[PDB]
This record gives C-alpha cells, structure tokens and sequence, in this order.
C-alpha cells in the first residue's frame, strides 16, 4: 500500500 | 500557486495529517508503516524512519511550502486540527503540553502528525497522541522538533 | 517629485484554512 | 490575534508603478494592514494605525499619496522622528496599539516572514538567529507586535557588524501621538 495526499492546509489563510 | 504546509493524508484503516518542516514531509508511524508516499512518477520510499521515535519523513511533495523551527522558547502553543480549528495549549515538560480549555476525545482524532505552532507561527512538534480520563482529552503528546533535526542525521 | 503608489499588500487577519478544489 | 501568520500579494507592475506616480491618480481596490509601497529609485512599506497610514520619511520623503480622488497630502510630518503619515485609504483595515506592555516582539517582513525580536530599550531589540542585511532590505515601515497582535512600533534601521544584522532599532507607538499635536 501507499499514503495517499487528500487534502491541503495553508496556515496563512490566503486565497487564490 | 497556493501551497500548504499542512497536508491531510490517507491510508486504507486510517486518515490523518502531516507537516512539511525543512524540505521533508513528516509524519507518525502509528498511522504510516514503512508506506511509500503516491505520486504521478509511481511510489516514492521515505528518507527517514524512526520507531523510537512514532516518526517517518519523506521528500515534500508537489504543492507544498515549509514551516521553519520555533526560535522563541515561548511555551504558548496552538494546535492545529484537521478541519483547521486552532486549539491553544500550554507546554509542561519536553513532550507535555495541557489543554487550555479540555475537549471530548472525538474531537482531536485523525489530527496526528499536525504541527503545534508558536504565538509567531512557526514550528515546535508534531501531535502524537491525547491524555485522556474517562474519555474526556486534558493533555497532549508530541514529538519536539529537536528531534526532526536529530533524525536529519 | 512623483507621488509613492501602492504595489502590494500584506495581510495579517488571515486564518488558517483548508484551499478549495 | 493569535498566532500571527502573513501572506503578500502583488498588485502592480513596473510599467504600472512609473505611471500611477506621475498620474497621481490610483483607482485599484485596497486590503489589508500593510501595504507595499514604490517610488522611483525605493520600495518600502506602511501601516494602518488607528485610521491613519504611517511610513517612513527616509523612503517617502514629503510626498502625496496617489488616491483614487487623485492625490492626497499628508496629514503629519516629523523629520526628527524619521515619521510620516497620511488618512488610511478607502478598503484598507487598522491595527490597534499595544497595551500588554509585553517584552517579545514579532517583526513582519516584505515577504510575509515573521520574525521573532526580543525587546531591550525604547528604540531598539534585537534578533534571535541572525539574517544578512539584504534579507531585511525593503521592509522598514514594517510593524512589530505583541503577542497578542497589535502595534508596538515601525521597523526604521537594522545593526550589522560585517553584513550582518544582529538587531533593529525602530519607531515606537508613543512617538505616534507625539507627533499628533
Ligand atoms: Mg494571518
Ligand atoms: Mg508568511
Ligand atoms: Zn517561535
Ligand atoms: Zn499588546
């Protein structure tokens, strides 16, 4: 098996 | 464009976090194994391993920018959960830190791995396991991030 | 003497957050 | 609040800037505590405090501020204090002073850094890791904080023995009201 990447956070709270 | 230091992951049982500090991904290793980490090129095998330690690391991924260590010596922490609410706590020994206000253990699962942040926003461990009397979550463990530079070499 | 314009900004109210797919 | 984490966002071009300077005339929309600021030959910052936009007069000299409704005089001026300021724009947020009297202080950079600074006197502090002087370049105007998020004082010189800075000296929140009269 592998870890798989679902979901980012970013602590800046910047937009895109 | 927009990169996170923090990224939520998954295995097939579980699902839980980890934290981008110094180039490498990091994580613990009651929820990793010896995993390899999923990317567009195939499987990726992990640059450091630790069992004495809960610890695994990776080379960060795509998307994704790193916190620096806490310089301050400050003892006012704020964890962060995967739903990104911010829990304040106070650190007791090297590993110890206590709740400010205590909360149900529901509430702080699936949230290893994340970072314990300084008042200035950088990094000072990463969240191992809660303390809990019937149920109810007072405490917490760490992993302190003198490790994750120890481990480094 | 031309006249200083802003190019930028900086902002501290931000909060952390999960970025949208 | 707390903790304190920044995020910078560019707005203007090069081109952009040149004109917008002779013009005087600037119709972009307006966020946030700190703002970036040009001139010709420098780029440096300002702050938000209490409705009014401060900078420093090393970098803005005497000069308007180009507004929307064109450009706008500066409200006060205090070349000893190396301090300038002028009505806070349309859109922009204020910080509020400190008050908790706090000793450890939090230095925002122009590239969203935080640094942590430990206070000696009334001007001065110093660094807790060392940084080489063209890292600190660009953002003096910049606030320092408490922990708990408000104005201590603006970033004005930087000491360095060899090209690399050891403390800063800065503008404390008193002088503001000083120079209010
Ligand atoms: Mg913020
Ligand atoms: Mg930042
Ligand atoms: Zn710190
Ligand atoms: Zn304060």
């Amino acid at each position: 098996g592998s870890v798989v990447i679902v979901g980012r956070i970013v602590l800046s709270g910047k937009p895109a | 464009q927009v990169e996170g230091e923090v990224q939520i992951v998954s295995t097939a049982t579980q699902t839980f976090l980890a934290t981008c500090i110094n180039g490498v991904c990091w994580t613990v290793y009651h929820g990793a194994g010896t995993r390899t980490i999923a990317s567009p090129k195939g499987p990726v095998i992990q640059m450091y391993t630790n069992v004495d330690q809960d610890l695994v690391g990776w080379p960060a991924p795509q998307g994704s920018r790193s916190l620096t260590p806490c310089t301050c010596g400050s003892s006012d922490l704020y964890l962060v959960t995967r739903h990104a609410d911010v829990i304040p706590v106070r650190r007791r020994g090297d590993s110890r830190g206590s709740l400010l206000s205590p909360r149900p253990i529901s509430y702080l699962k699936g949230s290893s791995g994340g970072p314990l942040l300084c008042p200035a926003g950088h990094a000072v461990g990463l969240f191992r396991a809660a303390v809990c009397t019937r149920g109810v979550a007072k405490a917490v463990d760490f992993i302190p991030v003198e490790n994750l530079e120890t481990t480094m070499r």
